[PDB]
């Protein structure tokens, strides 16, 4: 009974429902990203269970502001729900304050709306950890939520089923050198590497980035560089 | 309205701007609010046109009158008195600023201000209308006095343009009058060579930045101008 709710401590002072959430996304897709000097990248294998989708379909990467995006790793309908407050979040800064949020800000406040449902009885955790790209006025950042709201930055990080060994093809790259360019190649390539074929016969692989070549607005990449 | 006169070594300047407007629409662009009571004294109009040409219509033929039976010059005192005496006895009836300011060769120059209440005062220069209120601190700031007729009248045209650069309820031309021993000299500006307006001066030739594009930074570049 001590791990029906997370308004609960075990008595090693963990938050059971918090780790299961965790689960949820560790046995997701796999997302990788890289922080380099001109931008952010993010990529994220999406895995289809049909033939018959659109090229479009589940769209694992949502702008969040001109600036910003938000790549989900988990269960998607929940990151579509962070996405939301994401946007709500950057809004509110563009109309109360008056500035883009910075990207230190919106994933605090990502990181805060994540945890709030992880206190309390009514609500469970998301499923679902957030890559946050930004590049505001505080610089291409990048930062991680997951769903105990736990909010971290990273040069590159990498999410999910295979992110074991994506993080050991990760560690490769000098992140102080990397451009978005290369990054966009190095970041897709990995995802086609660590991609387990006889599981998860279908699947793209979907990448966006926020950099100086995309005016510094977060975009799908175009399918040419992929 | 802006009214204003000046005295100058021996004469005085009227100016005026040459708009009249029922509210916020021009119905004449080109009014002449130098309105002539003798041959060597004008008044500058302001407030209700009707007023203001009635009474400067009374004033002339009373003083038209006295001069026929003085056989001699009229005082710019005597045309300020009557103008108060009149202004005052209909002060609740009228809206009426008035500068009375001529020559007359015992006095020189004169100036006399009649403001609404029908007080008289005799100054150095005198403003009138809703645009003086822009003139007070460009006196104050820019008026010397002692400067020559040809320096005062275009002191005097300056200080139109400013005043009407900024009260929407003035505009248009610039009409001047010297008053002194010589002939009057009445003299036109037209908006277009105006000494002074907004529409020209270079520090407000660049515009406010008001309509920034959407952009992921803070820093403010300009208006967008253009959709793509």
């Amino acid at each position: 009974g001590h791990d029906q709710s997370t308004d609960v401590f075990s008595a090693e002072g963990r938050v059971f429902q918090v780790e299961y959430a965790g689960k949820a996304v560790d046995n997701s897709s796999t997302a990788v990203a890289a922080c380099c000097k001109d931008g952010v990248v993010v990529a994220v294998e999406k895995v289809h269970t049909s033939r018959m989708l659109e090229k479009g379909s589940n769209n694992r990467i949502h702008a969040v502001d001109r600036q910003a995006g938000i790549c989900i790793c988990g269960l998607l309908p929940d990151g579509r729900a962070i996405v939301s407050r994401a946007r709500q979040e950057a809004e509110n800064s563009r109309d109360i304050f008056a500035t883009p949020i910075r990207g230190s800000v919106l994933a605090n406040r990502v990181g805060e709306f994540m945890h709030a449902y992880t206190t309390h009885f009514a609500y469970r955790p998301f499923g679902c950890s957030a890559i946050i790209a930004s590049y505001a006025d505080d610089g291409p950042q990048l930062f991680v939520s997951d769903p105990s709201g736990t909010v971290a930055g990273y040069y590159g990080v990498a999410l999910g089923k295979a992110k074991t060994v994506a993080k050991s093809e990760l560690e490769k790259l000098d992140f102080s050198s990397l451009t978005c360019d290369e990054a966009v190649g190095k970041l897709a390539s990995i995802l086609h590497e660590v991609h387990d074929k006889q599981k998860d016969k279908l699947y793209e692989v979907e990448v966006a980035w926020v950099c100086d070549k995309s005016d510094r607005k977060f975009v799908h990449v175009p399918a040419d560089m992929v | 309205t802006t009214i204003l006169a000046v005295s100058y070594n021996g004469g005085v300047v009227l100016a005026a701007d040459s708009r009249t407007s029922s509210g916020t629409y021009v119905v004449n662009r080109a009014s002449n609010k130098l309105t002539k009571l003798t041959k060597k004294i004008y008044c500058c109009r302001s407030g209700s046109a009707a007023d203001t040409q009635a009474l400067a219509e009374r004033v002339s033929n009373y003083l038209g009158s006295y001069q026929t039976d003085i056989g001699a010059g009229v005082n710019v005192a005597t045309a300020a008195n009557l103008f108060q005496k009149m202004c005052y006895m209909n002060r609740w009836n009228i809206s009426a600023g008035i500068i009375v300011a001529g020559y007359d060769p015992i006095n020189g120059g004169s100036v006399y201000s009649i403001p609404s209440g029908g007080s008289c005062v005799k100054l150095d220069y005198a403003l009138g209308g809703s645009g003086s209120i822009f003139l007070y601190s460009f006196f104050d700031a820019n008026y010397k006095p002692g400067m020559s007729k040809s320096e005062c009248v275009a002191f005097c045209q300056r200080a139109v343009a400013h005043a009407y650069s900024r009260d929407g309820s003035s505009g248009g031309l610039i009409r001047t009058i010297t008053l002194d021993a010589d002939e009057p000299e009445d003299q036109t500006i037209p908006w277009n060579r105006s000494p002074y307006c907004m529409e020209k001066d270079p520090k407000y030739v660049t515009q406010a930045t008001q309509n920034q594009p959407f952009s992921s930074s803070a820093k403010i570049t300009g208006n967008r101008m253009s959709s793509t």
